[PDB]
């Protein structure tokens, strides 16, 4: 009855140096809920990420999101890093600027 | 145009880490407006939206006595059914419950619904009629039992047809400004080369509200119902929505194909082609 | 405003 997390990575705005954006990771459709979910700035933990939008779909599977306030950089990498026991090692999604 | 009042509620066992964790989250339509979380340093319900100020701290209080209660009525829920179905005590386990109602532009009642989960699948439900239950399996069948010797349906009735579709009406007066605007999808179309002289197409929609909107790609007067791929509809960290569909295309013939953008927010619908 | 819950 496990299910296992579908991760997204996306800024709200188009991506331009020096300008303020958020970032965002939703992680859908989990179960059970138990899980963790770590936004990263080249490789290392940002702090104070907000959880914000949790809900479930008609089949009871789990929906979140995570998101923070940031400035991109040419050179800045971005990634979302989730822990969950559908997954035998953790799984990094990167954010891609170009998509 | 319909609104709605959800609660979205959930239970979670965790057996050598001390009591459930315990989670209340509500929404107005598609924005959250209110949240409890027994793991937070100060367990107590919190406004998620900023027209949320309107409320005294008599509300506040309330709702939070009320979240508490609702807590200790799971804690005791997670008990009856590891027992009714004969589980270890060992395991993690989960009770959802989903809850609310949803109004006509005029504030009448449409719709009430509770429905509940145990472990992600159906366990109970109140039916339309907002008078009977239905259950999903031999142990649902006791609640049942239970619920209707104590008019509980009779009890519940009267929240979704009263206090539900009221404080619904309230919210929507409160954060009309918010709750009531329309955001206007902002579009445009990426490009990525593939193998085999093949092209794909991205469309995306950014900055709309509400969260319901169309994208299509079209090839000649007619819509793309193959080799489209797309993502839910999803939300951007600051109370608007996102949307991408993309589409396959020959290598050299991209300019045959156009995407459509269909919202509350547009008059017209957007036409959009990739611009090399 | 939530419900307060009834125990299953």
């Amino acid at each position: 009855i496990q299910k296992t997390p579908q991760i997204q990575v996306y800024s709200r705005h188009p991506p331009e140096n020096g300008k303020p954006n958020i970032l965002n990771c939703y992680v859908t459709q989990f179960h059970p809920p138990h899980i963790e979910i770590q936004m990263l700035k080249n490789g290392k933990k940002i702090p104070k990420v907000e959880m914000s939008d949790m809900s479930f779909s008609k089949d009871w599977s789990f929906y979140i999101l995570a998101h923070t306030e940031f400035t991109p950089t040419e050179t800045d990498t971005y990634a979302c890093r989730v822990k969950h026991d559908s997954m035998a090692e953790p799984k990094t999604v990167y954010w891609d600027r170009d998509m | 145009g319909p609104h709605s009042l959800r609660y979205f509620v959930t239970a979670v066992s965790r057996p050598g880490l001390g009591e459930p964790r315990y989670m209340e989250v509500g929404y107005v339509d598609d924005t959250e407006f209110v949240r409890f979380d027994s793991d937070a340093e100060n367990p107590r319900y919190e406004p998620r939206a900023r027209w949320m100020e309107q409320e005294g701290p008599e509300y506040w209080e309330r709702e939070t006595q009320k979240a508490k209660g609702n807590e200790q009525s799971f804690r005791v829920d997670l008990r009856t059914l590891l027992g009714c179905y004969n589980q270890s005590k060992g395991g993690s386990h989960t009770i959802q419950v989903i809850s609310g109602c949803e109004v006509g532009s005029d504030g009448r009642l449409l719709r009430g619904y509770q429905q509940y989960a145990y472990d992600g699948c159906d366990y109970i439900a109140l039916n339309e009629d907002l008078k009977t239950w239905t259950a999903a399996d031999m142990c649902a069948l006791i609640t049942k039992h239970k619920w209707e010797q104590a008019g509980e349906a009779e009890r519940l009735r009267a929240y979704l047809e009263g206090t539900c579709v009221e404080w619904l009406r309230r919210y929507l007066k409160n954060g009309n400004a918010t709750l009531l605007r329309t955001d206007s999808p902002k579009a445009h179309v990426t490009h990525h080369s593939r193998p085999e002289d093949k092209v794909t197409l991205r469309c995306w929609a950014l900055g709309f509200y509400p969260a319901d909107i169309t994208l299509t790609w079209q090839l000649n007067g007619e819509e793309l119902i193959q080799d489209m791929e797309l993502v839910e509809t999803r939300p951007a960290g600051d109370g608007t929505f996102q949307k991408w569909a993309s589409v396959v295309v020959p290598l050299g013939k991209e300019q045959y194909y156009t995407c459509h953008v269909y919202h509350q927010g547009l008059p017209e619908p957007l036409t959009l082609r990739w611009e090399p | 405003a939530v419900y307060n819950f009834a125990t299953m």
